[PDB]
């Protein structure tokens, strides 16, 4: 059972967004799909649900005017639309199979969630710069290296290392909003300094909104 | 009394 | 609407110690007919969807470790972690499905309390790829320290700096329960060349005096 959601987007205030959510691994018509939003520094907010069989819905009052939830049973997908977007609506959005307590089983599945940023500003792909290991970046028997992801909008960026073969010691830091209204973040890892000549370290970065994919190899 | 339509996924007779 | 209220907002205990999270319902959510409380407990790690742990207020979701358990009836409920592991650092959220709309608690943040670790400090001069694009970014890294409080200062030709840097801190590492810090000093290439010595100085409780890390352009 899996729910995979659509990519991050920026929308101008007063405009409309429509997040998709594809379901797989079960009889799509059998269960109700929920949508919950999570806004920074705010609790989880249930927005509404839709029965994927007959397309019946039930919405929350706090969003009843501007929210629309629909399913395309042929494509096993549910959709949620907010209209008259404002700044409060910059937040992460999730489709979820909340507490399916069936006789036989009990489970709770969520999509990866999708962040929507409401802003006048436009989508900008990131620049990726290495943080190369050097004498200034080795302490003990261990060296530090990473990647600088600079000047992107909107959030988020994902960073993996060596295609996900390297996780121990990895710190991807939270993004930071610079003065220009562009985001910048940094990802680092700690490795044994002795093996800098024989190991290979590549950071893999995604900015879905601009369809950017860089793999950057960071060397001494 | 619970509203059973709060979450259609929940069967009250199920444990 | 049924309002879910959690206490405390934050908690920190030592590894192996017991943690207790109270959730109070603003309306009774026990159904006397089936004698079932319509409450769930969730866990949320950073950058991930919430994962369900308890439903019917006391039924563990299959797979979930036994050190988590739920209790309480009516309007008052507790989540119990009998022996906190370092991986249990997360936000915990109660949830009611008695009534529309479905509502969530505000969340409780559990943290780990552990021995002091001075940070290892690393400095990174701007890449030559960045320089030929026009801007220079200098990055200072504070790796795997504890507690969270940590001061970073930038110095350019030994002259203290302010309001040209930016910082961010990780969530607590789920394996060693430390934190890490990243600061960036950003200048135009033209000013970057005007100066020779670039330093970041790190105050942390684990260091008797501030540790400076510098390089020459």
């Amino acid at each position: 059972v899996q729910l995979v959601q659509s990519g991050a987007e920026v929308k101008k205030p007063g405009a409309s967004v429509k997040v998709s959510c594809k379901a797989s691994g079960y009889t799509f018509t059998s269960y109700a799909i929920h949508w919950v939003r999570q806004a920074p520094g705010q609790r989880l907010e249930w927005m509404g649900w839709i029965k994927a069989g007959n397309g019946n819905t039930r919405y929350s009052q706090k969003f009843q005017g501007r929210v629309t939830i629909t399913r395309d049973t042929s494509a096993s997908t549910a959709y949620m639309e907010l209209s008259s977007l404002r700044s409060e609506d910059t937040a992460g959005y999730y489709c979820a199979l909340l507490t399916v307590i069936t006789p036989d089983d009990a489970f709770d599945i969520w999509g990866q969630g999708t962040m929507v940023t409401v802003s006048s500003a436009s989508t900008k792909g990131p620049s990726v710069f290495p943080l190369a290991p050097s004498s200034k970046s080795t302490s003990g028997g261990t060296a530090a290296l990473g990647c600088l992801v600079k000047d992107y909008f909107p959030e988020p960026v994902t960073v993996s290392w060596n295609s996900g073969a390297l996780t121990s010691g990895v710190h991807t830091f939270p993004a930071v909003l610079q003065s220009s209204g562009l985001y910048s973040l940094s990802s680092v890892v700690t490795v044994p300094s002795s093996s800098l000549g024989t190991q290979t370290y590549i950071c893999n970065v995604n900015h879905k909104p601009s369809n950017t994919k860089v793999d950057k190899k960071v060397e001494p | 009394n619970p509203d059973p339509n709060a979450n259609p996924n929940v069967d009250p007779n199920a444990n | 609407d049924i309002v879910m209220t959690q206490s405390p907002d934050s908690l920190a205990v030592s590894l192996g110690e017991r943690a207790s999270i109270n959730c109070k319902s603003s309306q009774n959510i026990l159904f006397s007919s089936n004698n079932k409380n319509y409450l769930a407990w969730y866990q949320q790690k950073p950058g991930q969807p919430p994962k369900l742990l308890i439903y019917w207020a006391s039924t563990r979701e299959s797979g979930v470790p036994d050190r988590f358990s739920g209790s309480g009836s009516g309007t008052d409920f507790t989540l119990t972690i009998s022996s906190l592991q370092a991986e249990d650092v997360a936000v915990y959220i109660c949830h009611q499905y008695y009534s529309s709309p479905l509502t969530f608690g505000g969340g409780t943040k559990v943290e780990i309390k552990r021995t002091v670790a001075a940070p290892s400090v690393f400095i990174f001069p701007p890449s030559d790829e960045q320089l030929k694009s026009g801007t220079a970014s200098v990055v200072c890294l504070l790796n795997n320290f504890y507690p969270r409080e940590a001061k970073v200062q930038w110095k350019v030709d030994n002259a203290l700096q302010s309001g040209n840097s930016q910082e961010s801190v990780t969530e607590q590492d789920s394996k060693d329960s430390t934190y890490s810090l990243s600061s960036t000093l950003t200048l135009s290439k033209a000013d970057y060349e005007k100066h020779k010595v670039y330093a970041c100085e790190v105050t942390h409780q684990g260091l008797s005096s501030p540790v400076t890390k510098s390089f020459n352009r």
